[PDB]
RNA sequence: GCAGUCAAGCGUUCAUAGCGACAUUGCUUUUUGAUUCUUCGAUGUCGGCUCUUCCUAUCAUACCGAAGCAGAAUUCGGUAAGCGUUGGAUUGUUCACCCACUAAUAGGGAACGUGAGCUGGGUUUAGACCGUCGUGAGACAGGUUAGUUUUACCCUACUGAU
RNA sequence: AGAACUGGCGAUGCGGGAUGAACCGAACGUAGAGUUAAGGUGCCGGAAUACACGCUCAUCAGACACCACAAAAGGUGUUAG
């Protein structure tokens, strides 16, 4: 179901993580919204499933 | 490897009784040192009932069973327990069987009455025990 | 830098009224009516025409001045949604187990269940806000649409549908589960 | 003792999932030193027992984020001290070390909490023994054995009672 | 812990720093009136909730020398360059 698949994976897999409090983040964001970590711009993509 | 739960029983052995050997194994008595499932307070020896598994060591039998931990299961209490049909009972002494930890008896047979909460909750002892209560 | 004057437009179709008084907004359209209150802004509404309203900030710093966007943008979605209204469509994400969603009736609230959730013997009630319609969409397997004149009652009513089918104690990259919005659009 | 910054490298590929050299900035007063301000017309000195409360730098339990998170198990991190954190062999022990149960057997403070609350095994009066040292009297942060633990009726605090 | 020059405390009250041997102001017979020092003028508290141009919103804001603490490193928070 590649459809669906890709319908599921904007929500649980396209991500960004902050590289200092592990907050899940829009992909094109550049910086945290989180106030515990400043809202740094050290950002990571999330890993994908092997 | 408990098959259910059970009703609770007063408790009449805590760490350090010795109860006599029930089976065949060739051990003659069973030395206390826990109780499976046993809680936590301060001062607070843990004890054993009817039905309990504990870890016992052998003090008088065969020499390949002495100097090591097993486990075992209570089948006799002499301390008074009251049934939830209103009857207090107890039997004359107290005993046990050595056993694995999944519950399986290392001997193959009983002497003596067993409880019928012991041989509820354990199945292979009431396959190897001749009378109930 | 506190900017002298700021300003926004607002547009109007033909069959739409707009009535406006002590930052009080209540538009009638077709579809029906909405009302929204605003008296935590700081705004001036000024009526050019029939068809047009402007919204103004005098002497405003960066912080005030970008809410005056946020107030062009939230009725424009009132006077369209009274027009043309708004319609959220979701689909039905799993593996091995279907997902069997129903509209049931408590105690008249019309709720709406989920079932088989990963198995789940737990049954999951979301409410159904008022204003908001749901039916399931025929020659679409595994469709439920949304539909009413507040974007933000449907929106969020689609949102809880949504975060009451998340997955606990496993990888959510394998276990792509759920029932998730794939289109917003309008009725019309 | 605890926590950051930088990132050469480790991680099959890939600095920062998890780690991290060469350097560098701090925090803490549960270590030990440095100092000698208070007390020598005396603030009872080790540990354990008993009991209350407090701190969070969280072992467990509640809810979450991340992974080189398929599942199971585990690892890193967040909000959180609400609620728990034990039974034994040897040792005077603090500490340490094993056995075992457990959801878990986390770390600390309160005059290194707590002797008109106890106990007195240890240290640290006088008796005595041994080894080394000293001509000797005697010495030893070396070992060993025996050695009195006093008072509340006052004020306050607290618990109950008029 | 130990030296150099000066001013102090000790031997010293008084106004100010909430509180303090050493800091700030000022040194003292008994009284009256006037004016000030350092420090202050929302209320405690005597005295402008005075005037003027800006900056700052902090789910642990900040608030006055000696003085009763905070750093390296960061933020598309906001302001100016
Ligand atoms: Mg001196
Ligand atoms: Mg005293
Ligand atoms: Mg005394
Ligand atoms: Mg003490
Ligand atoms: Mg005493
Ligand atoms: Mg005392
Ligand atoms: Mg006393
Ligand atoms: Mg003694
Ligand atoms: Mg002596
Ligand atoms: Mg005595
Ligand atoms: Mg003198
Ligand atoms: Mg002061
Ligand atoms: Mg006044
Ligand atoms: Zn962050």
């Amino acid at each position: 179901e590649p459809s669906l698949k890709a319908l599921a994976s904007k929500y649980n897999c396209d991500k960004s993580v902050c590289r200092k409090c592990y907050a899940r983040l829009p992909p094109r964001a550049t910086n945290c919204r989180k106030r515990k970590c400043g809202h740094t711009n050290q950002l990571r993509p999330k890993k994908k499933l092997k | 490897g408990a098959q259910g739960t059970k009703f609770r029983i007063s408790l009449g052995l805590p760490v350090g009784a010795i109860m006599n050997c029930a089976d065949n194994s060739g051990a003659r008595n069973l030395y206390i040192i826990a109780v499976k499932g046993s809680g936590s307070r301060l001062n607070r020896l843990p004890a054993a009932s009817l039905g309990d598994m504990v870890m016992a060591t052998v003090k008088k039998g065969k020499p390949e069973l002495r100097k090591k931990v097993m486990p075992a299961i209570v089948v006799r209490q002499a301390k008074s327990w009251r049934r939830r049909d209103g009857v207090f009972l107890y039997f004359e002494d107290n005993a046990g069987v050595i056993a694995n930890p999944k519950g399986e008896m290392k001997g193959s047979a009983i002497t003596g009455p067993v409880g019928k909460e012991c041989a509820d909750l354990w199945p292979r002892v009431a396959s190897n025990s001749g009378v109930v209560v | 830098m506190k900017y002298i004057q700021t300003e926004q437009q607002i547009e109007v179709p033909e069959g739409v009224t707009v009535s406006i008084k002590s930052r009080i907004v209540k538009v009638v359209g077709p579809r029906g009516t909405l009302t929204k209150n605003l008296k935590h802004i700081d705004v001036t509404f000024t009526k050019v025409n029939n068809q047009l309203i402007k919204v103004a900030v005098h002497n405003g710093g960066r912080k005030h001045v970008a809410a005056l966007r946020t107030v062009k943008s939230l009725v424009d979605n009132m006077i369209t949604g009274v027009t043309k209204g708004y319609k959220y469509k979701m689909r039905y994400v799993y593996a091995h187990f279907p997902i069997n969603v129903n509209i049931v009736e408590k105690d008249g609230a019309k709720f709406i269940e989920v079932r088989n959730f990963l198995g789940d013997k737990k049954i999951r009630n979301v409410p159904v806000r008022d204003g908001v319609t749901i039916e399931f969409s025929t020659n679409v397997k595994d469709e439920i649409v949304l539909s009413g004149n507040s974007v933000e009652d449907v929106s969020q009513n689609a949102a809880d549908l949504q975060q009451i089918c998340r997955v606990r104690n496993k990888d959510i990259r394998k276990f792509l589960d759920g029932i998730y919005v794939s289109h917003k659009g309008f009725i019309t």
